[PDB]
């Protein structure tokens, strides 16, 4: 509402606010910078195994 | 006497449903003074826009 989503504005955020990242809440502006646990590349049987 | 003038913002609101699209061009506004001229009902509008 203000104007500080879009244009030359990035926003860089912690893996706490991005959470469950297979739902986006719609109100995220687009190009978020999140830095968050990997998660995609090793899955949970490695992690067990380590 | 040394002025800085910055926007001109034209408004319209004659466009149907027209309240995000008013939204945007008042948006670009960084001053401390504005010099406001409309209606008295359209002051409404434009200040709980402002609101």
């Amino acid at each position: 509402s203000v104007g500080l989503t879009g244009y030359g504005y990035t926003w860089i955020v912690p893996s706490l606010v991005a959470g469950d990242t297979d739902t986006v809440p719609a109100e995220f502006p687009t190009g978020l910078i999140s830095v968050s646990y990997d998660e995609w590349d090793y899955g949970l049987p490695a992690r067990v195994r380590d | 006497v040394g002025w800085e003038l910055e926007e001109v913002l034209l408004l319209d609101m004659s466009l149907d449903d027209g309240d995000s699209k008013i939204q945007n061009q008042l948006k670009k506004l960084q001053s401390p003074i504005i010099l406001l001229y409309c209606t008295k009902e359209e002051a409404t509008y434009i200040f709980e826009v402002a609101n």
